[PDB]
């Protein structure tokens, strides 16, 4: 009852915040045009913060609503939540569902993506407020965030000596300048993550393997001639 | 202020010219061409920092000459070494001109 | 320690590729060639082998990168050729077990442009045998013959220690892939498949993905059961009583 | 034809009521659980649906939804009174930090009445009631009546929620930010809000 | 913990699997007399939680 | 199959809502405008999909109604999702007079073009001038100033009825106008030769007309 | 007949440009530079000066091309700095007449990130006058000021 | 469109012609050669953008570099020429 | 539409869908003769309705 | 349809013995008259007539 539920919720929130903070550090000092850093900003919604505090410390003021056996616990949570912030409306949905929503910790968190652009401070990442290359780089950043999170999630269901493969793509890679490509290579190398990139020959990354393609007509049929190079550097 | 200027270098175009002139003989005699041997012989004529660009350009010129009939055999080609420090190439011999 | 790696990608009887194998790099592999050469085709092969679901698979052009569904054509049919086609991956786990995973593709005849797909997996293959050799017969003609799944099953079963598994549903295929450490999450349900495909295709086209941005918490946060099941069990007595009364 | 998801969206039972409220100019905040979720789910298609009327469906950065008509709007337009924007900017000011400890989110009509009288200049107050007025009791009573009236108008816009009883005590929603000032890097909200109110 | 190490750890900790970690174990000494409502065998361990 | 329009909506209804004429017509109908035969585009569209539009607007608790004279309009129910309003008594005086003008064959020679002065003259001809004057100004006793005020109020109401679609001004002259058949709703209390009070009660029960 | 041509493009007080003039070519003009240098911004300034209809202008990223988004922000406001701004074109008519079209742009104070546009045109300007100098006043030691 | 307005326009004016293309790097050398010959045959002006100088031997080119400078930003422009 | 499609490049979805409207010009001589028939056909629609 | 409307009864009744053209078809297009499946709206498209 009461306090203990609040404590488990608080610890879960704290652990998620800390893990995010650890992921966050790997993305410091990534140069993409005028973008110089990326973050996942995590915050707690007020309407739930006050509820969590009330459930922690004012339980004697609401115990009537919790020990009334005519209604279940999740229903009690929903009714308490409506008692606070009374302006909230309920869409003719069962209080049971609203209760289970309050039981899910994720609903307490607010999430944003921010970038440290140029002379300015931390700004929310909007596509329309960035150049093309900056947008591509930011996308790659968020994708590696997702992959790391998923690997941390599943490892409790995997063998102790198994490490999954990680691989991502990039089409029309010519859109990135040399500095951005150096940044991207550094990221993937530090993350042990493979890359396959396509470019119409405009870029020649010295590290890795390269494949030259040429399409021809042979015996009145389309045929692709392929050559490969690797090991340079 | 008034606009300044900066100029390009034509070293790579010159390199393409030497390679294409050197390679034209294979087509004229219809001699079978092996990328491994040709790359190994041709890289010896330039210093290490420039090898990568030479390899790229040479491959660009060579692929225009005919096709390799072995490609339809279902048998992959091996990775041939072409210099020290560990550079490799993969290509079937060019037979059909 | 010693993360696994993708080792190679093989195409058989695709548009412009009768039989081709790419040896993937440990860090970076770069595809290069003039317009229309076939680069995006190779990436199409990779992803279709990875996620063989025809409801999700949609290879729209890079221009118009973000538009609606639009046409009924998914853009895959035209990349195949008449007859039987394959796409296969070769993987090395942290255990150093060699596993080959892939699908068989065929153009379904009709007015419309539709495709038929069947996944499969092979384990225990010797390091001396390449996929192209498994899937083709070196008949007397100038060009080899691609052999269907029946011939392939007969050919593989003859080998000692080699196991050939052929799947009836995508769920089983993804389950096996996860158990062997080829993907980072086991795709429980169609929704999981959709999110995984969102990740891949967003990476493919590039840019800040709209869908990823909308549902950020759904992607970055794991769901925790501890907070819930206590209260489902405590709630059980009331639930049963209410249902009985109704 | 018609996009499948658009047909699904407007087939939903919640659509007619939401359409009626939106065309009246109401703002949908995070408070309206079901309506807000519905808009979040079907925004991509509802924006197109309302563009056919030369009216724009906007999601404010704070999170609330609302409609903005163009000059060629197909829905008949209407415009608020000066006193209305005065009160709106006052409510935006009251969405303060000490508010939490001062009132726990629940205000009274008197708070707003006294704030309005204290913060505004006398000349614009006279312009609101009538230019012939001068500091008289009946003028203040009329101004109180007008304040209640405009507050009810704002309640119809969804800006302010009355607590369900006959007495005039209410809570302020986040959508009140629409009256607010422009924010520049590092600027204090109190100062900028006051600067506009002056 | 993973399924492979689970049996090992369960054998290692034995009956004490479901004890409590408490870094001092002297702060409980005054509280202890009050424990009339507890499992018949309570286990306490000292270390950084 | 799944992801198929028929799962959520009839094809004809979706086809109607996708038409380019729908937004204009929906906006006007909710505003109270009546639709006659003269505006062909809108009237033909209404005829083509009548049942779909009636079933659609039923979701709002309002009936899309078709009068026997062939003009459509909206009548809200008591539980209507769309507000409902009633016309003024002066509006009624001018409306019934416009109807009587439409019927009158003696003025058929005008070929439909009437002037505000003629309308005013007919109105004063039938109603009780001075006692009707009571509504314009409580102190009116036939003064020309108050007469001008009556004329101007009539002009204003006639403009409002123009917005309802009951009358069309000429393209270049705002002092002359042409009638439409929608005016016949002003005759709803007499089109049947029976006891007026039972007619009135039936109308109020049907939602056509409220008292004052 | 000799077809008309665009001679040059001028930007004043844009995001990153104080007063810059690009001289166009008879056939092809190329803009190069690393990501974020300002190429797409130059494109946007040109098209804005060509069609000032604010209802139409919508500068999406190159990614997300072709998606009808109805985005909250059209993306023009951020490309402008505080104060007054300009964008002008110099054109040689088939009649060999020099005409300067352009627009005056200015941010709108207020929470909504709105923009104001006022077109204008100049005819008969002497060939020796450059738009960069015409639109600025030399105040101080080589520290010019822009003028409304 | 130019042919349609032949009637309304004065006889002696031919309207200007100009088009754009962003991210030109998506095109290979052969494609750009085709595009240039098309546009020059039609007296059509073009403005194209690419991170790297994709057209070294045709028309004019400008190189843009952005510098952070005293807590604001400034763009430096320099021209490029085919040969040196 | 024309300029924006050129700027982002490629087959513009909107252009192709309405290609008639963009390419084919309008003719006044056709209208002048069709005015009479337009009157007639409107009259016919009236009667049909 | 232009041939159907253009050529009239008295002279071309000798021409009308062909299986493709008849008078009633003008009224048959009344079905097509009511609503064609136009999609995008600008200016004013309405009907077959
Ligand atoms: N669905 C399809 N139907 C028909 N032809 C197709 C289809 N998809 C691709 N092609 C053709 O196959 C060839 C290769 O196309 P692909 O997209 O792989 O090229 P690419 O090398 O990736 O080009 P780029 O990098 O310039 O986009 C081209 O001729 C293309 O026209
Ligand atoms: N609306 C905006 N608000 C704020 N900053 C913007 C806005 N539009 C562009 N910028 C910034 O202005 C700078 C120039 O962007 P722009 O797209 O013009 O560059 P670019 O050289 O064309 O880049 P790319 O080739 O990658 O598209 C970049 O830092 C971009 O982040
Ligand atoms: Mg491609
Ligand atoms: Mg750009």
């Amino acid at each position: 009852s009461s306090k203990s539920v609040a404590n488990i919720i608080r610890k879960t929130i704290q652990r998620e915040q800390n893990r995010i903070r650890m992921l966050n550090q790997g993305l410091q000092a990534v140069s993409f045009g005028q973008v110089r850093g990326v973050r996942l900003n995590v915050n707690v919604r007020e309407s739930h913060a006050i509820l969590l505090d009330v459930l922690s410390e004012q339980q004697e003021q609401h115990q009537d609503l919790f020990n009334s056996q005519r209604l279940t616990f999740s229903e009690a949570m929903a009714k308490l939540y409506q008692r606070l912030n009374p302006q909230v409306d309920m869409g003719q949905r069962l209080p049971q569902t609203i209760g289970e929503e309050l039981l899910d910790y994720r609903n307490y968190l607010e999430l944003d993506v921010e970038v440290n652009r140029g002379s300015d401070g931390w700004l929310k990442a909007e596509s329309g407020a960035l150049s093309t290359g900056e947008a591509i780089g930011t996308g790659m950043s968020i994708l590696v965030m997702v992959v790391q999170s998923w690997e941390e999630e599943s490892r409790r269901l995997r063998g102790k000596d198994i490490s999954p493969c990680r691989l991502l793509f990039l089409d029309e890679a010519a859109r990135l300048d040399a500095k951005s490509i150096a940044t991207l290579f550094e990221l993937c190398e530090r993350l042990q993550m493979q890359l396959i990139i396509a470019a119409p020959e405009n870029i020649s990354p010295e590290k890795g393997t390269t494949y030259k393609l040429v399409r021809k007509v042979f015996k009145n049929h389309e045929h692709v001639h392929v050559v490969g190079l690797r090991g340079f550097g | 202020l008034e606009l300044e200027y900066e100029e390009f270098s034509e070293i790579n175009d010159q390199l393409a010219a030497m390679i294409e002139k050197a390679l034209l003989v294979y087509q004229q005699e219809q001699r079978p061409l092996d990328l491994g041997a040709v790359l190994r012989d041709y890289l010896a004529q330039h210093p290490l920092p420039r090898h990568f660009d030479v390899a790229r350009i040479l491959v660009d010129q060579a692929v225009r000459l005919g096709v390799a009939e072995a490609d339809f055999s279902g048998l992959p080609a091996e990775w041939l070494a072409i210099n020290d420090y560990g550079a490799k190439v993969q290509a079937h011999v060019i037979d059909t001109y | 320690i010693e993360r696994g790696k993708f080792r190679s990608l093989t195409l058989v009887n695709w548009n412009g590729f009768f039989a081709r194998t790419f040896d993937l790099d440990e860090l970076v592999t770069t595809l290069s060639g003039g317009n229309g050469a076939g680069k995006s085709t190779t990436m199409a092969a990779f992803v279709t082998a990875l996620i063989p679901d025809l409801t999700l698979l949609h290879f729209r052009n890079t221009t118009e990168a973000g538009a609606t569904s639009g046409s009924r054509d998914k853009g895959l049919h035209g990349k195949l050729r008449a007859g039987v086609c394959y796409s296969t991956l070769d993987v090395i786990n942290s255990r150093h077990q060699r596993v080959v995973v892939g699908v068989r593709l065929q153009q379904v005849a009709g007015r419309d442009r539709k495709v038929d797909i069947k996944p499969f997996m092979i384990q225990g293959l010797p390091t001396a045998i390449q996929p192209t050799q498994l899937l083709t017969e070196n008949v007397g003609e100038r060009q080899a013959r691609v052999l269907p799944l029946n011939e392939l099953k007969d050919r593989l079963d003859e080998m000692e220690g080699v196991q050939f598994k052929q799947f009836n549903s995508i769920t089983d295929y993804h389950a096996q892939m996860f158990d062997l450490g080829v993907i980072p999450k086991r795709l429980r349900s169609a929704s999981d498949r959709s999110k995984f495909y969102r990740l891949i295709e967003a990476s493919l086209y590039g840019g800040i993905s709209s869908a990823i941005t909308r549902s950020l918490r759904d992607y970055l946060l794991p769901e925790n059961s501890g907070v819930r099941k206590a209260f489902q069990d405590m709630e059980a007595a009331l639930r049963e009583n209410r249902i009985t009364l109704e | 034809f018609m996009p499948v998801k658009l047909a699904q969206a407007l087939a939903n039972s919640l659509f007619p009521e939401l359409d009626s409220q939106l065309r009246a100019g109401r703002h949908i905040g995070i408070d309206d659980l079901d309506n807000h979720a519905f808009l979040m789910d079907f925004q991509e298609q509802l924006e197109e649906f309302y563009a056919r009327y030369n009216v724009e469906l906007i999601r404010a950065p704070e999170g609330f939804f609302y409609l903005r008509p163009r000059s060629t709007t197909l829905i008949p337009r209407s415009v608020l009174s000066e006193l209305d924007m005065m009160v709106g900017k006052i409510l935006c000011y009251l969405y303060l930090s000490p508010e939490r400890l001062a009132n726990q989110g629940i205000f009274t009509s008197q708070e707003l009445y006294e704030e309005l009288i204290s913060l505004a200049d006398e000349g614009k107050l006279m312009k609101f009631v009538n230019q012939r007025s001068s500091g008289s009791d009946l003028d203040k009573q009329k101004l109180q009546e007008k304040v209640r009236t405009t507050l009810n108008r704002l309640r119809r816009l969804g800006m302010v929620y009355f607590l369900p009883n006959n007495n005039n005590k209410f809570t302020i929603t986040e959508a009140v930010f629409r009256f607010g000032a422009d924010v520049r890097s590092g600027d204090d909200p109190r100062e900028i809000q006051l600067r506009m109110i002056r | 913990i993973t399924i492979d190490d689970a049996p090992y750890f369960s054998a290692l900790y034995g009956p004490a699997r479901h004890g409590i970690v408490v870094p001092d174990l002297s702060l409980v000494r005054p509280h202890l007399e009050t424990l009339e409502d507890c499992p018949e065998d309570l286990y306490l361990i000292e270390g950084d939680p």
